[PDB]
């Protein structure tokens, strides 16, 4: 309690300054929330649309939007009725209220997981070393049960139960599912999901620190000519 | 005979900003007074884009921003400069106030004390911006500054529950935020035109300290190329933040929302405030801590009359330059302090750093200027 | 331009009094309900001409109005 | 020199500075873009969608 | 001259890149957002209405109705009269497909 | 006679307009060869 | 000596307000334009209050502002105030521009454009205000209007879909419009400054059309207490509709909220709008009625030209003044029109006023100023 | 009569200070009115005279 | 969610949890809200107590 364990610095794919995220990675994360998370996470702030042009084509998120119910406003006779899902909609909250997260939890409440990179000092290194880091407590440790204990939380005693171990889903592409790639995968997605603009935004630093790279020098050069008359000048006192 | 001498809108922008005469002489320091006029300017424009998108209803707000960095085309650059603009504000605003006292420009009493004005100002609508995506900082950090006025005996209480509009920061609360937001930059623009009209009775002081009018030099255009050298070089820096960095200056538990039952492990409000966060912080009684606050600003608006160094400027005052940098790295310290929480050693720094300041202000700077005249045999 | 340079004038004489010397209303009525009559007469040929003219295309097309929108025998 | 021939053909005329300006940041915007754009897809080879659209 | 005005030129050309980015950026904020935008269109299966019968929607809020139309209604439809209409526009005009007009359900008086 | 003999604006205006249409034709983005002419 | 004189700020109040030399002879017609700044700050502050309640999400807004009108303390006499000042305000304006006509103050030229300026962007300020309740009147008024610019061909559709932010107006309309009409009367304000600037310069016209050097007057306290008492009987007039009237000048419809699916019977703008949209009305051709929709307040640019009398003022000028006389009914006229369904007589009664109006300004007013002229012996 | 004060609860508030606003006006309005005619009396009364030599 | 006792702190109730509702219950029509009634009609009182009894 009160104490550590700052998560280590895991080399990301995306961890350097110019360098973008693995879209396949992005892919396979997805899965991991689909098939391991969404059970207790909600994840409001993504739509099915977002992710065409990212990790799926047009009508493979429409494949995944379908899979879904999801309630629709009132009809003629003025009831509400459930449909198939579209890109329009976004990804479905498994409980109708925060209460009802809570007693299905044993009274906690899962974090939405839209911004859960951005909203947790450390981001991916945090969040994977969190999924990876369950272990066995320390002798004298005892926990209030259905409190796990996990270096990595505020205070050790987590009340979520380890999500994540090896063949836990199966990829679509076919890579080794163990423990700590998809800790690697959902993390990537998770990244992507509280920062869609990573990539842009990347590419616009490249092209602004080229921009500065001409601009810089050339506007300092003008500085200096106009400047040359003064630096230049020379002054003489010439009293009678 | 010429337009620009004689036509009435063209005379003024001459005098102001091309056959002005200026100080052969100003450093880059003298940068900071255009620079915070793009600031202000940016500000106005990404905010005001900003605000064609977001909503200050409690339950729309922390989700309309977040609209704004999903759906709104490039909506996501245009919130990351307006933020780092905050920033990059607060930077420009502490250097302006630093070459202003170690320059010794603020014996241009008007245009100073415009200028504290200024900083006031700006403070409180920054303050007030941090508000409006209704994270967990923005909410707990507005719920216990406003709450300090509750320490004014007699009307305190009522006076915090009537700025607030209700019995806790809410709904009411975010909603006039938005509209004080909104309106405080443009009274921000008026007393800076006339924080200029001031200084332009006197033209500008020099690092020198001495009068330039024997080397003065037409503004344009050696001080127009040269402005937008630092023009280029603040945006170079602002960018470098909002492409590369953008959540460097920020605190995560403002991408959670907002909520009225669980208190944020630590509270902080914004870097550009931590020097007064813990200057209050350190005083044990509440209303102590409230008028130190004020007095850790305000105290500004004294620095005309502490001066007792016949020399206007820090140059050739190497005494008074240690106690200058002493105090700078002081706010530093004051700065790392009200990062921390409260306590062993945090505490005591900051007990020590909150009496090096005031001292250096009240009672070191001013007995160096003296001892320093002594040295000269004046 | 101010008061000092505005113009040249030469040879005339302005006669005044303190407004504490004076009433603020000298003959109001008996005076001044002849000068507005005056006032009155001198502009009502202008102005009245075109309002009357409003009021009648104002007085016709509203009851053009009325008419077409009742029905007529056939 | 170079700089002459473009001196007295560009830029001693300011109606030809400026034709110059507008005509010559029409390309270096084509040619900036596409160069950077190709320095930032090569740095982030497989990475991108566009990298491995064809599998879908 | 040449040189330090290739200095000038070239300069300014870098700054109208730049400007030209910011300016337009700020412009398409103003343009729909993308999830206006994943409200612009509506897809419907045209296998999935019966012959003669409407099929009413929903887009940009309002009732839109399809409808499957019999050789009865596009003969009846096609020697209407030309001219006499209120609103004088022909059927093979109105629509793109003859067994198939669409049409928003919103009468256009009140 | 000495306006007319002015007139010594219309190659200037000429490159003004010029200036006005590449200007107009830039800032708002096909038979220009490479620029544009390969999307 | 004197600090009114002398003091960088105080000299400029002075010379604005105090020892500004004013004519003798200027009649009521010249309280206008303090009544305007009047006006325009008026409606800053309950602007202001508004918007410290507002919310610009069309789920909200309607039931936002009847909100202030139920449970906001004072919140109903602010909102009415707001609504009838921008009634007052569009009084002042054509009072205003009235006597800029009759009395050929537009020989101004610089003062005057500005002045248009300051119209039209008082205009833009109303238009989009009216939209913010989201009453049944704002949503389709809103609709019907911007779509216009629907009718410029080739970039009509786009432009207009490009304002609107979507396919229709919507949410992102209301939200961008609740934006434009906070910051535009800083922008008017502004400009009002810069039209003033330009008016110190020349000193005011005055009834008789003559120079008035040999008899000018110190501003204060002729025009002090004058101007006070023009704002008195502004104030009694805009109150008497508040507190008596509220609803006069408005349209019911606009109590009951915008809905996409049902259109209002008739579809009008603002009162203050009424001359041009029956002009708009009366061309069979869209994109005609738009340009003769512009044409009817940019005219107001083209007035100088038409100047043809010898002598600046109407005041001696009886043909022209029963031309303009004319001129003023026909307005009145083209408003009644204008509130007026599409049918007989009003569509032909609209036609007729329209080309009235055009034909005064263009042709009638500047003949009459020669036959005047001829009458004369010059 | 119910429904009137549904759609403006003011109504009776609104009509107290309409009251008081034509009575602070019958005060204001000629006590101002007074006011302007004094300054402006030393300019109405005033006599002009032209004596060239 | 659960059903109480009205407070001082409630709204006047809806006589149907929405507009389509309403209308499927009326034949079609949908009764306006009588919050602004006498306001959003020309005539207000005239109006709507002509109508009642006409
Ligand atoms: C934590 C936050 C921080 C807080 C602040 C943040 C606030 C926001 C920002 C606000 C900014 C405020 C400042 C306002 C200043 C405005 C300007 C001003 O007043 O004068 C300028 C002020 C002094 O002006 P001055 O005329 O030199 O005055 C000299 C004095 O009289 C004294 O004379 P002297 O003779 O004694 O001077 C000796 C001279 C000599 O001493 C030196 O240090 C020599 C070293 C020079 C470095 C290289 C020179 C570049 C061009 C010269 C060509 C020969 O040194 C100087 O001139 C001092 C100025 C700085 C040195 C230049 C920059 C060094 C960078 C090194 C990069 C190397 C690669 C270059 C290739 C470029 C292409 C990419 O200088 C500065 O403050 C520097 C600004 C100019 C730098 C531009 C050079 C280009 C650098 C590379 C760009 C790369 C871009 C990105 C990557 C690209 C990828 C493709
Ligand atoms: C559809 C909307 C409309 C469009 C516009 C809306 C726009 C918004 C508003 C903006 C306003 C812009 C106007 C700016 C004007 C600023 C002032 C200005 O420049 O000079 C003033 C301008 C002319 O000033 P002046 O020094 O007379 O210039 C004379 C000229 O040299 C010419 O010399 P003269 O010797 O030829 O003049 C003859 C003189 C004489 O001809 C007359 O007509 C005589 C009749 C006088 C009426 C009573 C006099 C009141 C006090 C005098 C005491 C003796 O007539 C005048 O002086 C003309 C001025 C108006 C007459 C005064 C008001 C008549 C109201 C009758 C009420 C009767 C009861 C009074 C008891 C008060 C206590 C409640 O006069 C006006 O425009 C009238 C304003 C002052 C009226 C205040 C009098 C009090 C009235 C009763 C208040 C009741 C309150 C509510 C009910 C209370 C229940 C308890
Ligand atoms: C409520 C407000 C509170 C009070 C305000 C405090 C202000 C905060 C401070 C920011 C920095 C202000 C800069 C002060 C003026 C700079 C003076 C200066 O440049 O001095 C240099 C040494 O420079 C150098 O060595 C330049 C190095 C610059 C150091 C960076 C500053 C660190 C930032 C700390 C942030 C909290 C010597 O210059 P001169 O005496 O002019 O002599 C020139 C050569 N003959
Ligand atoms: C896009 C903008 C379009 C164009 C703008 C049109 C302006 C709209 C008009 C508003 C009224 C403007 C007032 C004009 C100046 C007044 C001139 C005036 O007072 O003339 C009077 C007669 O007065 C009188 O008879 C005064 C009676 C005032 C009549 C009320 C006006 C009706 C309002 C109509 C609203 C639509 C004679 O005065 P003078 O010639 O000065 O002589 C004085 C005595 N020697
Ligand atoms: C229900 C059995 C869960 C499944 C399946 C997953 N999570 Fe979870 N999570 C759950 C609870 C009840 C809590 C709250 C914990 C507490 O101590 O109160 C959480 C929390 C998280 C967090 C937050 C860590 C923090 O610092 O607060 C993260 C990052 C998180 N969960 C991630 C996560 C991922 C990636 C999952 C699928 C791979 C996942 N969770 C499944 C309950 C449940
Ligand atoms: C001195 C000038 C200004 C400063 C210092 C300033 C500061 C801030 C700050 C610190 C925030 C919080 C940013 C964040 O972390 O999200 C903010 C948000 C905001 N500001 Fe401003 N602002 C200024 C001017 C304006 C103006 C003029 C407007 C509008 C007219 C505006 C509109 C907004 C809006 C809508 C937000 C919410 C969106 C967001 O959080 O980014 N700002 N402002
Ligand atoms: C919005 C904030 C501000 C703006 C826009 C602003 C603007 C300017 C500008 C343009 C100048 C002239 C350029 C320069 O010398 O740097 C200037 C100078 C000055 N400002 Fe500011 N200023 C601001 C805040 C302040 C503050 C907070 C202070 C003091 C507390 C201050 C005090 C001064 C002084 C003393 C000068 C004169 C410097 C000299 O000539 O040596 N200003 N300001
Ligand atoms: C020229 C100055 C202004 C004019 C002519 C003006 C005009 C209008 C108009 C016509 C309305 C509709 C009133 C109604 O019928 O409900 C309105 C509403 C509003 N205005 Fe303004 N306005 C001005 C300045 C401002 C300013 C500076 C603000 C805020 C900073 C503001 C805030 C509002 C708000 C919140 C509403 C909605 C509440 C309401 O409808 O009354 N206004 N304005
Ligand atoms: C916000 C709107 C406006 C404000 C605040 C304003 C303000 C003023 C003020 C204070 C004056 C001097 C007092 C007076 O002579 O009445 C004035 C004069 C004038 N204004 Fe305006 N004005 C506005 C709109 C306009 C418009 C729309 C026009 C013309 C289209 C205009 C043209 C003039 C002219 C010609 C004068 C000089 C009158 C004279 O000296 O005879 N103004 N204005
Ligand atoms: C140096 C003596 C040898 C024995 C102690 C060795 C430990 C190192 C020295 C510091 C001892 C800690 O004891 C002390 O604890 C208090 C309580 O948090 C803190 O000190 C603070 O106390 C309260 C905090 O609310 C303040 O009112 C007080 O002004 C301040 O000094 C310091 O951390 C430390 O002065
Ligand atoms: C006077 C002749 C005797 C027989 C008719 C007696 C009735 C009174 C005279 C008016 C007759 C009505 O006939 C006419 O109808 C049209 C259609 O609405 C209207 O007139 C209008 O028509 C269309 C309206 O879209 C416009 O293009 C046209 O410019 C305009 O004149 C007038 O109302 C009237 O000119
Ligand atoms: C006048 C002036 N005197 C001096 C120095 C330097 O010392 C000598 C005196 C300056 O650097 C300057 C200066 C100030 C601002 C500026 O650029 C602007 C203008 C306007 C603006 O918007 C605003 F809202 F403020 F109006 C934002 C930036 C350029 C130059
Ligand atoms: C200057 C001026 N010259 C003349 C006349 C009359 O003719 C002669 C010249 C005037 O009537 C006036 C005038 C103008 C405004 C005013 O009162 C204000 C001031 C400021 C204000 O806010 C604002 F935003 F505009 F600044 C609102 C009202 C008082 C007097
Ligand atoms: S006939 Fe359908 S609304 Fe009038």
């Amino acid at each position: 309690s009160d104490l550590e364990l700052h998560p280590p610095s895991y080399p990301w794919s995306h961890r350097g300054l110019l360098s973008s995220l693995d879209h396949t990675s992005i892919r396979r994360g997805f899965q991991v929330y689909k098939q391991v998370c969404s059970s207790c996470h909600s994840m409001d702030y993504v739509a099915y649309r977002h992710l065409v042009g990212v990790c799926y084509t047009e009508d493979e998120a429409k494949a995944l939007a379908e899979e879904v119910e999801v309630q629709d406003g009132p009809n003629e006779d003025g009831e509400m009725f459930m449909r198939p899902g579209k890109l329009s909609d976004y990804f479905p909250k498994p409980y109708p209220n925060p209460e009802a997260a809570r007693a299905a939890n044993n009274g906690a409440l899962p974090p939405d997981l839209s911004y859960i990179v951005r909203a947790r000092h450390g981001g991916e290194d945090y969040v994977f070393s969190l999924l990876t880091g369950y272990c066995e407590p320390p002798t004298g440790v005892s926990l209030r049960e259905g409190l796990y204990f996990n270096p990595y939380f505020p205070g050790q005693a987590i009340g979520m139960a380890p999500p994540i171990y090896n063949e836990v889903l199966e990829f679509d592409d076919g890579t080794p599912a163990t423990m700590s790639q998809v800790a690697k995968d959902v993390c990537t997605f998770l990244r992507w999901a509280a920062e869609p603009e990573h990539d842009h935004r990347k590419r616009m630093g490249l092209k602004m620190l080229l921009m500065m790279g001409l601009l810089l020098p050339l506007v300092y050069a003008m500085k200096r000519h106009k400047w040359s008359v003064l630096k230049s000048r020379k002054l003489a006192y010439r009293p009678p | 005979t010429n337009i620009r001498k004689s036509h009435p809108l063209m005379k003024i922008v001459n005098n102001a900003f091309i056959d002005l005469p200026a100080p052969s002489n100003i450093s880059s320091w003298w940068n900071f007074g255009s620079l915070l006029g793009i600031c202000l300017i940016l500000q106005i424009l990404t905010g005001l884009f900003l605000a064609m998108h977001y909503t200050s209803d409690t339950t729309t707000a922390f989700s309309s921003v977040t609209h704004i960095c999903r759906d709104v085309n490039y909506g996501w650059i245009i919130r990351y400069m307006h933020a780092n603009g905050a920033s990059m504000f607060f930077i420009c605003l502490y250097m302006h106030v630093g070459r202003g006292l170690y320059y010794g420009s603020y014996t241009f009493l008007e245009t100073w004390n415009i200028g504290v004005i200024l900083l006031l100002t700006v403070m409180a609508t920054a303050f007030m911006g941090y508000v409006l995506p209704w994270g967990q900082m923005s909410f707990w950090g507005a719920t216990v500054i406003t709450n300090l006025l509750s320490a004014i005996p007699y009307i305190g209480t009522n006076l915090v529950e009537w700025i607030w509009g209700g019995f806790s920061v809410d709904k009411a609360t975010l909603t006039r935020f938005f509209a004080f937001h909104f309106i405080l930059p443009f009274i921000i623009m008026a007393i800076a035109m006339v924080h200029l009209l001031f200084l332009h009775e006197t033209g500008s002081n020099n690092p020198t300290g001495i009068s330039s009018d024997v080397d003065k030099i037409p503004f344009h255009p050696y001080y127009t190329i040269k402005d937008i050298l630092g023009a280029l070089l603040l945006i170079l820096a602002l960018m470098l933040l909002v492409l590369f960095a953008p959540d460097l200056l920020g605190d995560p538990d403002n991408y959670t929302p907002a909520n009225p039952l669980n208190t944020p492990p630590h509270i902080k409000p914004e870097w550009y405030f931590l020097f007064a966060y813990a200057i209050l912080r350190s005083i044990p009684n509440k209303l102590g801590g409230v008028l130190a606050l004020a007095f850790s600003i305000l105290i500004l608006a004294l620095i005309p009359l502490l001066h007792t160094s016949k020399q206007r400027s820090m140059m050739f005052r190497p005494l008074s330059q240690c106690l200058f940098w002493a105090l700078v790295a002081d706010l530093l310290t004051l700065t790392w302090i009200g990062g921390q929480p409260v306590e062993h050693p945090y505490i005591t720094i900051g007990q020590l750093a909150s009496v090096l300041y005031f001292l250096l202000i009240l009672v070191l700077m001013p007995t160096a200027g003296t001892i320093e005249n002594k040295l000269l045999k004046w | 331009r101010q008061f000092g340079h505005l113009t040249r004038v030469r040879h005339v004489i302005t006669y005044s009094l303190s407004p504490f010397e004076q009433r603020a209303f000298p003959h109001y009525f008996s005076k001044g309900i002849p000068n507005v009559l005056r006032r009155t007469r001198a502009c009502i040929l202008r102005v009245a001409p075109p309002f009357v003219a409003f009021y009648l295309v104002y007085t016709w097309g509203t009851q053009e109005f009325e008419k077409s929108k009742r029905k007529n025998p056939a | 020199t170079l700089t002459a021939r473009l001196y007295s053909l560009l830029f001693r005329r300011t109606s030809t500075f400026a034709l110059t300006i507008v005509v010559g940041a029409l390309f270096f915007e084509r040619a900036f873009d596409q160069g950077a754009d190709a320095i930032y897809e090569h740095i982030n080879e497989g990475k991108l969608w566009k990298h491995i659209k064809h599998k879908y | 001259k040449g040189f330090s005005y290739l200095v000038t030129a070239t300069t300014t050309v870098g700054v109208a890149y730049a400007a030209k980015n910011v300016v337009s950026q700020f412009v398409s904020s103003m343009s729909a957002s993308a999830d206006v935008l994943a409200m612009s269109k509506i897809e419907i299966k045209l296998s999935d209405i019966p012959e003669g019968k409407n099929m009413a929607f929903k887009w940009r809020g309002k009732p839109l109705f399809v409808r499957h139309r019999t050789k009865k209604e596009i003969d009846q439809e096609a020697a209407v009269e030309v001219s006499q209409l209120r609103d004088p526009q022909h059927d093979l005009e109105r629509v793109k497909k003859p067994e198939w007009v669409i049409l928003i359900g919103v009468c256009t008086h009140l | 006679r000495y306006r007319q003999l002015a007139r010594n604006w219309v190659p200037t205006a000429s490159l003004w307009g010029a200036v006005g249409a590449v200007g107009l034709v830039w800032a708002t983005d096909d038979w220009v060869p490479y620029i544009n002419g390969k999307f």
